[PDB]
RNA sequence: GCCGGCUAAGAUCAAGUGUAGUAUCUGUUCUUAUCAGUUUAAUAUCUGAU
């Protein structure tokens, strides 16, 4: 599936623009019964006309947001907001907070 | 014929706002779930008290209504609206759910 | 003396606070008061469970331990969400926590 | 008939409250436009399809002891 | 109200006065006790035995 997209940089990596897309897996609604989620990290190949499938970081909840929080991918999966960084094989959980009320269906970047 | 005060307090996922008298209702789980609202306001403190919140401390010792300075500091032409509608102070009271208790002002 | 007042205010009743030194309190008025006091607080501190607001209406041993365990630091607010992913490989391996990668990079 | 239909009273059961909740929450779905053109985008069905589904769900939704 | 208490913290029976309605006043008792049932959010109350 797919429910979010962003094009941000990474302070750890270089200035190469990196895209991060969300994906659901068996997110059957009515009744709400999802199976999993994933985040695909592309390198934005072709200077904007392609994308290299770098890493598919899994998650036990359907992600619904992504945004650069001071140079980090702030993804809100279910009821948990986690700030991830550049991962050679998967998005590293640089920080986490599970104090979301019911579902994180958005995020802002102040 | 109902869940005990501990069984009905451990089965729920938020016993921090559990009440002893609430466990004897007809649907304790439903009441516990409804009491777990995000930012609601529970029942007042006069649920079980039989003093009506006025008979106990019936000897009130304080002024009835102090004149606010937002309007006090032909009646007035260039200063009446220029002191009440111009030099007005915003009343800073409770925001959302400070339900008045019995005293609620002395403590 | 006031037997009618005793039956009205809630006299002729007690409450067994086992965690509060197995004390014997009064009626419902002292029932809740027995959970927030000096003797009950000292008993809870000597038992090992911290004095939490969720454990106010609790009055037992096994139940107190179950509350101190289940209501302890759950999965939420973990150990800072450790995710180091040291540069020992630069292309694979990220399960190293805040201490594993430190020891891997120190030596 | 139309005395107070829509809400119970002092000893209304939780199931009988949620039943009225869903039965009066779908009428705001079959009648309202934003909450009807928004559900036909998620389920990816036409207006008639979603409306007939919601109408058939009004038999005894929320989990009926029938 | 005064420095936990001095029984002005509650319920309830009979009578008087009066209103469209709410009410107002006088005189009691208050189980000092136990168990079972009804009931009350819990008391209380009532229903029976001792």
């Amino acid at each position: 599936a797919a429910f979010s997209v962003a094009v941000c940089r990474f302070s750890n990596t270089g200035e190469d623009w990196y895209v991060l897309v969300g994906v659901a897996k068996d997110l059957i609604l009515n009744p709400r019964s999802v199976a999993g989620g994933f985040v695909y990290t592309y390198k934005l190949v072709n200077n904007g006309e392609k994308l290299e499938f770098l890493h598919k970081t899994p998650v036990e909840e359907v992600p619904a947001a992504i945004a650069p929080f001071q140079g980090r991918v702030l993804i809100g999966v279910g009821k948990l907001l986690r700030v991830y960084d550049l991962g050679k094989k998967k998005l590293l959980r640089k920080c986490e907070n599970k104090h979301i009320a019911n579902y994180i269906s958005g995020i802002q970047t102040i | 014929n109902r869940f005990t005060v501990a069984e009905l307090k451990q089965l729920v996922a938020r016993p921090d706002v559990v009440e002893m008298h609430d466990v004897t209702a007809q649907d304790p789980k439903l009441l516990v779930h409804l009491k777990a609202t995000r930012n609601s306001v529970p029942v007042p403190r006069h649920w079980c008290f039989k003093r009506k919140y006025l008979q106990g401390k019936r000897g009130i010792e304080k002024p009835p209504f102090e004149l606010p300075d937002f309007i006090k500091r032909d009646i007035d032409y260039q200063k009446l609206h220029d002191a009440f509608f111009k030099w007005q102070t915003k009343p800073k009271l409770t925001i959302h759910g400070d339900l008045y208790y019995e005293g609620k002002e002395f403590e | 003396i006031p037997y009618w007042l005793y039956k009205l205010h809630g006299l002729n009743i007690n409450y067994n606070c086992e965690i509060c030194g197995n004390y014997t309190y009064r009626g419902p008025k002292a029932f809740q008061r027995h959970f927030a006091e000096w003797r009950h607080a000292h008993g809870m501190r000597c038992l090992g469970i911290p004095n939490t607001a969720h454990f106010a209406n609790v009055t037992q041993i096994e139940d107190a331990v179950s509350l101190w365990a289940k209501l302890k630091l759950q999965k939420a607010s973990e150990r800072w969400q450790p995710d180091t992913e040291e540069e020992y490989e630069d292309s694979s391996g990220n399960v190293v926590n805040k201490k594993t990668y430190e020891d891997l990079k120190r030596q | 008939q139309s005395k107070y239909i829509g809400t119970g009273h002092a000893d209304t059961t939780k199931w009988e409250w949620l039943v009225n909740q869903h039965r009066d929450s779908y009428c705001s779905y079959m009648g309202h436009f934003d909450l009807l053109n928004y559900f036909a985008i998620a389920e990816n069905e036409s207006k008639a399809r979603v409306r007939f589904n919601l109408m058939e769900k009004m038999l005894q939704p929320c989990g009926p002891p029938a």
